[PDB]
């Protein structure tokens, strides 16, 4: 879909933050919660996490 | 190259290289004599491969060179052929590396951001590389033209 | 920097006096006149790349012989330097409107220009064809205000009077 | 020498820029209180003959070894020079308050004053106190809080010119330290 | 021929300022001519009198209370029967010029003060002084100055109309004549009572010796060191206030210089100097990747030129033309402005900025190591393991003395 | 991350006092320019790609950082630039709306000059790109709005220096 | 070969590792304010 | 300052000798090609106003940051100043070729140019590039291998004076480094 | 200067009001005679501009070979450095008088002074004359027995502060001997 996290690919490719930081920021992103948080239940969100 | 990413593949998997990986590093280095001959043909044919490359490019895309086109005038047309000299050079790297890894991280990664940010029609530069491919494969036999053309069309694929 | 301050603190410093009422009165003129001459410093800054483009080709439309080989504008690099120099003279006029006097022109562009244009064989009449085209392209209430066109032109033909 | 108009010119020459819309709001605000600056220079130069005797004699009652024999305010020719450089410094600070930039302070007054005062044998720490009483007076005159002469003014805030003239005396007091 | 004639020849007929004084540091600062008008207001007579007292006394405090022998020599000038040359001769014959710069002065300090006061320049060579030494000792001081201002020097470069000034004359007949100039006329602050040290040797600031430095530079051919010609300096007073990317003004000398800071800085300025000499051989041809196709891309692009405005219609749309000199080559506003942004973006210029920036940091750090025995050090760095040894036992460099006791 | 109102409230709160006449005096000064900042941030959002295309072509397009060996040679390296210049034009837009440059050093300036030295990115060419980008931004938003947007560009250039 | 080389690996690299020493985000080595001054030996009264 | 005859006189006055026939074989050979020295130094002086603009602008095309604002050859004062010392150095080298002895170069042109160019902020590596372009031109005009101008000369060899004018240009390179 | 007596810290967020772990007992005990010590340093530093000029001219007029040319105080750089170093020495005794101990003086001022003055050719026999004048000057000022200047102190005694400061001056005077 041509999505882009240029800031996060910045701060991970330089090593400014870990992959774990890049993964956590991806989880709190809004393109995530629009994908795997909004259409589901808090019950189903826990398993998909 | 095939040597460096066959390593980093088996590197990530916490293992050594299989026979499938080591019978191809073996098969690639015996192929190395034939690769340098192929790259040696394109090395001192850049005068014709580029100039005839931009030959068909303007006949097929007169908009880019017409007044208003991105490569208009004596100035931009020189740079119009400069990029073709770049991409013709990277294909010589890919032939000797046995992979588009040199072409990948040079001239392909984020190429649409550059040409979109330069105002250049990215489809137009793709047409230029295709015109160079017919000139390049016309300089080699059938066994070689399946390789030298093979790296151009990968560059065509990633450039659109 | 020949300005309205640096004549009243250069003549008082050579005299050895405090800034008296004759010198505070001169900078009261730097409040009334500078409402207009900064407007011509702002319109020239926001439209500089189109002014030099409209002016620098009048150097070559009038004198078409410069693109001949052996002459001054013979190749690509020497044409770009010829458009660079009219951008310089349009930049110091923007510096002179914001200083208040002819300070950045008499020190940075004018002084020594008759020794470099004779040594490098540049025709200095080709420079004033570009500046006097800019003076006559000036519509007075369209480009800027009525007073800001006075201030912008009076540094322009001062620069013409320097080069000729 | 420069002023507050041509300091942002040679700053804009450092980036090869035109003086566009970003920098002219720094200068149109500078001529917005241009009537305030001339009301601040006029408080300095109207008491400038009295401030220099107020400040040199304040240095004497603190460090009285200058007028002691062998000192540096003992000889009467040597006293009359110390009243002169109290007011040449006040002449060049008042040009720096007028121009709005301390270039004429740092190219004409302080241009070699440090090796002057070494080679004349002038005590440098007393030259700080000759300067800094004029700092504490000019910030009292510009804020109009001088405790024995109030000047008439249209009322309003003036504390930026007070810290501006305190910034010009600290460039004098650091360059001769 | 960039400069047609020097300042020592007079200005011929067709200029108001001489050709060397146009593009020198004459025009920037206050070392100009303030030539007297024909008839003038007594305020304008005070202007030309105040410049004479600045020039021929050299910022000395003339103590306007007395002006004892002055007001006869003033009143000859305020009438008009004394020239400005004849005023500046008569001031150099008085007692208040003698008790400042002659009664305590060495004959090197006196000759180098008459070159700054009466003329503009410094003394150039050695035998230029040795004329004026032998002219004083056989004819006396009153016939010295009369034989000093009436040569061919003063009557051309100032005439009998203008006051003397510091002659920033552009062409300097030794190159050290600019160096001793700026070392004598020491900035806008220093006077010659200070510079010769006549106050500090004085008994209560009176009747002290006017001793001199720079006597070793007039005997032997030896330049002035650069700190006296860049710090306490008239070039700081007639400063252009540019953006000079190697800044010529020297930094103040730091407390607590370390040898660990210098020994990597000298290796850094050898690193840039060896890398500059490589990169300058590859300049302007092989660094331009678009240069190789300029012979073909400006003959490929010479097809279907358009003479009026309007064509390249391209199937029936407008798509017009610009037809100027610039955009017929396809260039833009970002194509002549690319020369102004050639300090970061260049490669040869990126070395030469940091070469002269770090050599200028070296020449004040190395010259701050003129202080050795009681100096308190510090360790601002984190005391790392990098350390050069003290192996200085036997000969390592040994400059070639092939005549060791040749006799 | 404080705007002009957040900074005014913080200083008035940090002394434990209410919002007196001086604190509200600056707040009224910020609300007066509230109309100017949005239109400034409006056009900058529209011409984001056009402004960055104008700056690089005007400052560092043809210099030898663009050529082989220069700091911007490969397409990944060139593409990182316009990605990198986008943040400067974007975060400067945030400072222009918030009226306080706290967001810049919070999210841009810290570890920035220490990062370019690691990669070997030329700080000299970077500032001139931002200076040229500041020059075109004064073209769009006008003079005073350019003075506002320009006031945060050189803040980046100062700290990045 | 250009003097201002760069960092990184793979193709398009100048033979210098990332960050000049293979560290992208370098841990600092400085101390705080008051004991950077304590080590200097000159800011003792301060 | 000296010339080529008076250089061997102070060499012979150091031992108080007469100028005998063993010494004079160089000086009698010096006037034997004295036609060639005037024929050499005419070719430099007839092209001297284009030799400087070939060289100072040839420094520019190698280091194009000097014409950027900041570089020391930017302002029309600075370019007219850099062209001015382009022809001061070319004047004294052509003086030194004419006298045949490097004394007039080293006490009048180069004595203290190094400390002068430090004080003005002139970059000292770029001035070697201005000198070495004038080094390659003066050995081209003397040997008549200039690739866009040939002058008329009598037939014969000239490379001794090409070597002598080459050694007068590296004295300029060694003085200011 | 300000480390010579201890301050108490009374506010929070300090980590010395609570986790100080000490009070400075060696310097709480010196405000038990602190006003008498602070008047004594005020007796020196209000005359320190005059005590250094009298003492340096004292050894000039007793040994007149220093201002002779060839001597070590004839030129202006050396005469300014000699007036500077007596001023620095008089400050460092006034640290050691204020702090009540000589441990500031021996490492910041005396550690490596005898090796310095023989590395510069400074006459060590004349510089100890220059501090014995300042030894005799300071005991006149602290005991208020100066002939030309008195100061209005309180009613009391200041011997065993005058002999304290006289014990620092020979401690200087043997560290350079
Ligand atoms: C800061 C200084 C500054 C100026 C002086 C003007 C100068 C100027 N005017 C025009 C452009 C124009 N200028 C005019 C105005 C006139 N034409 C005439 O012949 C009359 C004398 C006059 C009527 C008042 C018109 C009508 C145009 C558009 C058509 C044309 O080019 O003539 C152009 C070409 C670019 C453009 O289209 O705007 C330029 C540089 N603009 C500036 O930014
Ligand atoms: C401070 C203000 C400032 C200026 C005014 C200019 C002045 C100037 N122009 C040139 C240099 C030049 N200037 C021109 C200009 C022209 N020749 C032509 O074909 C036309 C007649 C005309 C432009 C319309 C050319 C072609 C050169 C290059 C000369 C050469 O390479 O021989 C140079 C020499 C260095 C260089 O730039 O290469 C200088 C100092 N530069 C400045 O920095
Ligand atoms: C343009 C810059 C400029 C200045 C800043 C002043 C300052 C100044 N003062 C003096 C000269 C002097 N200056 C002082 C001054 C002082 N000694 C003290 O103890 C006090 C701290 C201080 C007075 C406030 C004295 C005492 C002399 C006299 C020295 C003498 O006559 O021998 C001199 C040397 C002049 C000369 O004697 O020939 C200068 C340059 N004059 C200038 O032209
Ligand atoms: C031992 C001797 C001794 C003195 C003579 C005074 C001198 C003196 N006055 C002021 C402080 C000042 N001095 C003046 C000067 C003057 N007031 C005027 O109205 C006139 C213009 C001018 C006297 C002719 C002014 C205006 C102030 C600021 C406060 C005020 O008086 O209103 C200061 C600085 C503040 C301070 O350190 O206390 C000093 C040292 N104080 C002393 O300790
Ligand atoms: C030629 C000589 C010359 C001057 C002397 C000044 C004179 C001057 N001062 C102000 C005007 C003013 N001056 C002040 C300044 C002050 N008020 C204070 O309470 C502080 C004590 C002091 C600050 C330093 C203020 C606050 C105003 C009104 C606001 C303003 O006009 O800027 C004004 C504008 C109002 C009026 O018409 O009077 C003028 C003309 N301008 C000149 O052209
Ligand atoms: C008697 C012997 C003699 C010389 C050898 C020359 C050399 C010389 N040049 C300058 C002065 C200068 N010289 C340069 C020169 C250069 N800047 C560059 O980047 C280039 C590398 C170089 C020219 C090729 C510049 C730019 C100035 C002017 C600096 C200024 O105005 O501040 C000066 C100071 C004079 C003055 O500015 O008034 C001198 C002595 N002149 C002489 O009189
Ligand atoms: C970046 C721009 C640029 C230049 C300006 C030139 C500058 C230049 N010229 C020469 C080399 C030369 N330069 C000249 C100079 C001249 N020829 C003449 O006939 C005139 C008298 C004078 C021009 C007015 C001469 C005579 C030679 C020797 C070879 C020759 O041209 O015949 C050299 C050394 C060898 C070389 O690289 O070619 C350089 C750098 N080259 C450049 O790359
Ligand atoms: C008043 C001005 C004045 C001059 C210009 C010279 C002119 C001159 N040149 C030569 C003569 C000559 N000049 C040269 C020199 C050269 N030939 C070459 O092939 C080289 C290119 C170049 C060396 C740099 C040679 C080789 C001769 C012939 C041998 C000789 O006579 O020395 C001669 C002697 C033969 C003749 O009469 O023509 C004269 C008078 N003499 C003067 O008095
Ligand atoms: C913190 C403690 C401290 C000091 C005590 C001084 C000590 C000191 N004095 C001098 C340096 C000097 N000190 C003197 C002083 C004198 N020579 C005499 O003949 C007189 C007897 C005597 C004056 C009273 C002189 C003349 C020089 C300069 C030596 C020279 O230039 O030849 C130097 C060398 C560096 C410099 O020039 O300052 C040092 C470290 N400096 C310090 O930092
Ligand atoms: C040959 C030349 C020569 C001199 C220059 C003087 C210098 C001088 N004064 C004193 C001695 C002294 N010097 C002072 C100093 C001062 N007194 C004051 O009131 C002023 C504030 C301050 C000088 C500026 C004091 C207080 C004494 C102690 C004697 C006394 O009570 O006055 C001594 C030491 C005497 C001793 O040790 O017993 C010397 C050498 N005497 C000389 O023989
Ligand atoms: C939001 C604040 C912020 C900034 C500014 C930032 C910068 C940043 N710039 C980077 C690289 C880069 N930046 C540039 C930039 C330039 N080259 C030039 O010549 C010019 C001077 C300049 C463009 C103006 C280049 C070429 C790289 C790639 C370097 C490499 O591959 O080695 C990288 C490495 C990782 C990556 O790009 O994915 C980071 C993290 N990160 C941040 O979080
Ligand atoms: C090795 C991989 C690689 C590539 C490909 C590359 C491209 C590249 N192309 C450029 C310009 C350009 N490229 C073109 C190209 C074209 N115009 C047309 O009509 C055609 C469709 C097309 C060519 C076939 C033009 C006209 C410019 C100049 C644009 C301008 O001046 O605004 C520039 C800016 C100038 C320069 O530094 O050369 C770069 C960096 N760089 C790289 O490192």
């Amino acid at each position: 879909y041509g999505f882009s996290f240029s800031v996060l690919e910045s701060q991970v490719k330089n090593g400014q933050i870990s992959i774990k930081e890049f993964v956590r920021s991806l989880g709190k992103s809004s393109v995530y919660q629009k994908q795997f948080y909004q259409p589901y239940v808090n019950s189903r969100v826990v398993e998909l996490a | 190259s095939i040597v460096t990413k066959s390593i980093v593949n088996a590197d990530a998997e916490a293992r050594y290289l299989s026979p499938g990986e080591l019978d191809r590093i073996k098969s690639f280095v015996l192929s190395g004599q034939r690769r340098l001959r192929i790259a040696q043909t394109l090395t001192e044919n850049r005068e014709r491969i580029v100039k005839q490359g931009g030959q068909q490019l303007f006949q097929r895309r007169p908009d880019v060179v017409s007044p208003g086109g991105n490569a208009y005038g004596e100035e931009m047309t020189a740079t119009c052929l400069r990029d073709l000299d770049y991409y013709l050079r990277l294909v010589t790297y890919g032939i000797i590396a046995g992979d588009v890894t040199p072409i990948e991280e040079i001239g392909l990664v984020g190429v649409k951001e550059m040409y979109s940010a330069l105002g250049t029609p990215i489809s137009g530069v793709a047409e230029g590389i295709r015109c160079m491919k017919d000139v390049a494969c016309s300089l080699l036999s059938g066994e070689d033209a399946a390789e030298v053309g093979f790296y151009f069309d990968y560059t065509l694929a990633a450039m659109q | 920097m020949k300005s309205v301050i640096t004549t009243v603190v250069s003549a008082a410093d050579a005299a050895g006096r405090f800034p008296s009422n004759s010198d505070l009165e001169s900078i009261q003129g730097n409040i009334q006149r500078s409402a207009a001459r900064l407007e011509a410093a702002e319109k020239l800054a926001g439209n500089h790349e189109a002014v030099v483009k409209e002016a620098g080709d009048a150097c070559f439309a009038k004198y078409a012989y410069l693109k001949n080989p052996g002459e001054a504008g013979e190749n690509q690099e020497k044409i770009n330097k010829c458009y660079r120099d009219v951008d310089h003279y349009m930049r110091l006029v923007n510096y002179c409107l914001v200083v208040g006097g002819t300070g950045p022109l008499d020190e940075w562009g004018i002084a020594g220009a008759r020794e470099v244009y004779r040594t490098l064989n540049l025709p200095t009449s080709a420079y004033v064809a570009s500046i006097a085209y800019t003076r006559d392209r000036l519509c007075v209430p369209r480009d800027m205000s009525a007073q800001a066109g006075v201030e912008f032109s009076a540094y322009l033909d001062y620069l013409i009077n320097a080069l000729s | 020498m420069l002023d507050a108009f041509s300091r942002v010119v040679v700053n804009s020459d450092a980036k090869a820029a035109y003086v566009g819309g970003s920098d002219l709001q720094a200068l149109k605000s500078f001529i917005a209180d241009g009537n305030k600056r001339l009301d601040a220079v006029n408080s300095i130069v109207s008491n400038a003959s009295c401030m220099v005797s107020d400040a040199v004699s304040g240095m004497i009652c603190e460090n009285p070894g200058l007028i002691s024999p062998g000192g540096n305010c003992y000889t009467n020719r040597r006293m009359a020079a110390c009243l002169r450089d109290g007011e040449i410094i006040l002449r060049y600070v008042s040009y720096a308050l007028l121009a709005g930039d301390a270039s004429v302070l740092e190219d004409r007054c302080l241009n070699g004053l440090k090796e002057t005062y070494i080679a004349l044998g002038v005590p440098t720490n007393s030259s700080i106190r000759a300067v800094s009483i004029m700092k504490a007076q000019a910030v009292a005159f510009i804020t109009n809080t001088a405790t024995e002469r109030k000047m008439s003014f249209a009322a309003g805030d003036c504390t930026s010119l007070a810290s501006e003239v305190a910034s010009y005396f600290d460039r004098v007091g650091a360059a001769i330290s | 021929k960039v400069v047609d004639r020097l300042d020592s020849q007079p200005s011929a007929a067709f200029e108001q300022t001489k050709q060397v004084y146009t593009f020198s540091r004459y025009i920037l600062g206050p070392h100009r001519a303030v030539v007297a008008p024909v008839a003038m207001d007594p305020s304008e007579k005070e202007v030309v009198l105040r410049a004479v007292y600045r020039q021929v006394f050299g910022n000395a405090y003339i103590m306007e209370e007395e002006r004892a022998e002055l007001r006869v020599m003033e009143s000859q000038f305020l009438l008009g029967e004394l020239s400005v040359k004849e005023l500046v001769r008569a001031l150099a014959k008085s007692s208040t010029y003698k008790v400042r710069f002659f009664e305590g002065a060495v004959q090197y300090r006196f000759i180098e003060l008459c070159f700054k006061h009466l003329l503009g320049r410094a003394p150039d060579n050695h035998e230029e002084i040795a004329v004026h030494m032998r002219k004083y000792q056989q004819e006396g001081y009153d016939a010295e100055i009369d034989s000093y201002l009436d040569a061919g020097e003063y009557d051309n470069v100032f005439g009998d109309d203008t006051v003397p000034f510091l002659r920033f004359r552009g062409v300097y007949t030794p190159c050290d004549s600019f160096n001793r100039q700026c070392a004598l006329q020491g900035g806008w602050a220093n006077s010659d009572k200070a510079m010769g040290g006549a106050a500090l040797s004085g008994y209560n600031g009176s009747d002290g010796r006017q001793m001199s430095t720079m006597i070793g530079n007039y005997i032997s051919g030896k330049p002035i060191p650069y700190e006296k010609v860049a710090a306490d300096t008239p070039l700081k007073s007639t400063a252009p206030n540019w953006y000079a990317r190697p800044n010529p003004a020297l930094a103040p000398q730091p407390a607590y210089v370390s040898a660990k800071e210098i020994a990597e800085l000298r290796s850094r300025v050898s690193k840039l100097e060896a890398a500059w000499s490589v990169a300058v051989k590859q300049s302007a041809a092989a660094k331009d990747t678009v240069e190789t196709w300029r012979a073909a891309a400006k003959e490929m692009a010479a097809m279907r030129g358009i003479s009026p405005m309007g064509e390249a219609y391209f199937g029936g749309i407008a798509q017009k033309v610009d037809n100027g000199a610039l955009a017929q080559l396809g260039n833009k506003a970002s194509s002549y402005k690319k020369y102004l942004y050639a300090i970061e973006t260049d490669e040869v210029s990126r070395l030469e900025v940091d070469l002269e920036e770090a050599k200028g940091q070296l020449r004040v750090l190395e010259a701050a190591m003129a202080k050795s025995t009681p100096m308190t050090r510090t360790a601002e760095f984190k005391t790392l393991t990098k350390n050069v040894a003290a192996v200085t036992a036997a000969e390592k460099a040994d400059p070639l003395s092939k005549r060791p006791r040749i006799s | 991350m404080q705007d002009a109102i957040t900074s005014v409230i913080n200083a008035a709160d940090v002394q434990g006092k209410y919002l007196d006449a001086n604190s509200v005096e600056k707040l009224r000064g910020y609300f007066q320019t509230g109309e100017l900042r949005v239109r400034a941030a409006a056009t900058i959002a529209a011409n984001a790609a056009t402004i960055i295309k104008e700056a690089v072509a005007k400052s560092l397009l043809y210099s030898d950082i663009t050529r082989p060996g220069g700091n911007m040679y490969t397409t990944r390296r060139y593409a990182a630039c316009i990605r990198d210049l986008d943040y400067y034009l974007r975060y400067a837009t945030y400072g222009m709306l918030a009226g306080d440059p706290s967001i810049l050093d919070e999210r841009v300036l810290n570890g920035l000059k220490e990062t370019y030295n690691s990669l070997g990115v030329p700080i000299g060419a970077t500032i001139q790109a931002i200076q040229a980008m500041k020059e075109v931004t004064g073209s769009l938003v006008g003079s005073d709005a350019g003075k506002e947007m320009g006031l945060y560009f050189d803040y980046i250039c100062s700290g990045l220096s | 070969r250009t003097a201002y080389p760069y960092t990184g690996s793979g193709y398009g690299s100048a033979g210098v590792p990332y960050g000049q020493d293979t560290y992208g985000y370098k841990a600092t080595t400085a101390k705080s304010i008051t004991e950077t001054a304590a080590q200097a030996g000159v800011f003792n009264t301060f």
